[PDB]
């Protein structure tokens, strides 16, 4: 639309909502494929917050590229890698989600905010595959990573 | 309905279309090896799998019906690769149509043998089909969305035509 | 010139296949060549921003992708392998550089230069 | 789309140059199942003509149909009938090539303007099976199906 279309280059940052996500309960409904950043940059950032964040939106977008494809031809029929990348960016998903303290009449959880190096470091965490034995809706609706494992263990029983 | 709901449709039956004929080449080169391998453990035999998406193959045997093939704990290992002597069953007929101490271990073969046999003509033909009917659906939702864009374009045209001529 | 119209046409064989890639673990060993050899000219054609290559330097990282190198490097490491093969290329064989850019292309001599420098590189990148 | 909708109310034959047809070195870059035409038909350019059009259509969309079966059964498989038709359409899609008077300098080769009688003439008897035993580059960027023959003669 002409509006936000010619709104996009007066902006050093920019957070794009997406119905499609919010559909899902995912709160804030960013999408992670659409919201960009001037400083988004290794010199600036430096490597690690940087090599991490892209390292998120390649999982989400290859998760992105196979979704309408095994939808309908069996979760079965995929690589022992691809089937570890899906689980991955599935609660990479989850993990992007967070209870706002500003939401608390919407989510009925308590507000929650996290500081960078613990946002680094879980994504980091769940990029190289230590959290494979936690189930998905442990990462769903939680602050830092830490909640996440302990939401798993209050899931069993 | 919208461009962007068309535009996202044919994206992702366009890949479905390309898997479904990789896959019935994946399918085709692995029953021409248990067509020419059925005919020395046929004549022999006097004396279905994990892998789904072949038809009604696994159904089938399940109607009539300790399991061999995963699909049927279900409704391990077994298909991916040929059987071999060390490894309700399905009879060959052709690649369209199929018909479902030691005496024990040659029947177990035979049967093994003509099953993979079948489920892969089976799902070479249901990859076939599915391949043909995602390219139907693509020529299809190409005509929607070219009568969509046709529509978007002249429509925006005359919002455009009738604000200026009121003027 | 050279090295250009070998890579167009390996990608362009990759993107026929493309498709069967994350859906192919029972291909034939062509088809997995095709998809070895195009997955790894597509990370050589990625590239860092701010720094622009001179010519040279780029024929000598697409000779790696083309003329097979890198088939049996693991895809992730093809940057990483690029950036550090590149600034070996330039600290110690600025003639062979030097040379590529005089010649105009890649002469029999240059060529066999590239070989020893790339086998004996790679091989130290996977000790 | 309005402007070629309306451009092709007009239009009594198509020329399609593919871009695949050009990498299997085939020129001119020619579709042959691609590009139609009005007057391919008995009553304009005489049944003669018209059939063995169709003959060369058919074997080339024939010759398609196998090709699945190439890959994965090996040529080796196929009937006489279809090992056959596989040779013949081969052999049909190089006749179709044609060097160009235009583009001697690129390439040295002489240019041929063959004439239509030549042209349905030699077509008709690569579908009769009278240059079976011939090889196949024979009949690569050539004339008339007299220069097929004067180059199968020439290769050792």
């Amino acid at each position: 639309d002409p509006a936000p279309a010619t709104t996009f280059a007066h902006l050093d940052a920019t957070t794009v909502l997406s119905r499609a996500i919010a559909e899902l309960g995912i709160y804030p409904a960013v999408d992670p494929l659409d919201s960009t950043s001037r400083i988004m940059d290794p010199n600036i950032v430096g490597s690690e917050h940087y090599d991490v964040a892209r390292g998120v939106q390649k999982i989400l977008q290859d998760y992105k590229s196979l979704q309408d494809i095994i939808a309908i031809l069996g979760m079965d029929e995929l690589s022992e890698e691809d089937k570890l990348t899906v689980s991955r960016a599935r609660k990479i998903q989850r993990f992007l989600s967070q209870p706002f303290q500003v939401a608390e009449v919407f989510t009925g959880h308590l507000g929650k905010l996290v500081p960078l190096k613990e946002t680094i470091k879980g994504f980091q965490q769940i990029l190289a595959g230590e959290y494979d034995h936690l189930p998905e809706q442990a990462f769903y609706m939680v602050g830092p990573i830490e909640e996440a494992v302990a939401k798993a263990d209050k899931l069993a029983e | 309905a919208t461009l962007k709901d068309i535009t996202r449709r044919l994206k992702s039956i366009k890949n479905i279309q390309k898997i479904t004929k990789s896959m019935k080449m994946v399918a085709a080169a692995k029953y021409a090896r248990a067509e020419r391998e059925l005919k020395p453990a046929r004549v022999y035999g006097v004396g279905s799998s994990d892998r789904g998406l072949c038809g009604a193959i696994h159904s089938s045997v399940a109607k009539q019906m300790i399991g061999v093939g995963d699909k049927i704990r279900s409704i391990k290992e077994v298909g991916r690769r040929p059987p071999t002597f060390g490894d309700i069953f399905n009879r060959f007929r052709s690649v369209i149509s199929y018909k479902t101490e030691y005496s024990l271990a040659n029947i177990i073969y035979y049967s093994l043998k003509e099953s993979t046999t079948s489920e892969q003509s089976a799902r070479m033909t249901a990859m076939d089909n599915a391949s043909k009917n995602a390219s139907e659906m693509i020529d299809k939702l190409t005509l929607t969305f070219n009568r969509t864009r046709q529509a978007v374009i002249t429509k925006e045209l005359i919002e455009i035509i009738s604000g200026a001529a009121a003027l | 010139k050279q090295v250009a119209g070998t890579m167009k046409l390996e990608l362009a064989q990759y993107r026929e296949v493309a498709a069967f890639a994350q859906f192919g673990s029972d291909l034939d060993a062509a088809t997995q060549q095709l998809l070895s050899r195009g997955v790894r000219l597509t990370e050589l054609l990625k590239q860092g921003q701010y720094s622009p290559m001179a010519i040279e330097e780029q024929v000598a990282v697409i000779y790696a992708g083309v003329r097979g190198y890198l088939d049996k490097l693991e895809p992730s490491k093809i940057t990483k392998f690029e950036n550090a093969f590149l600034s070996h290329v330039i600290s110690q064989h600025q003639a062979l550089l030097s040379k590529i850019r005089t010649d105009g292309k890649i002469s029999e001599e240059s060529d066999a230069k590239l070989k020893e420098i790339v086998t004996n590189f790679l091989a130290g990148f996977e000790a």
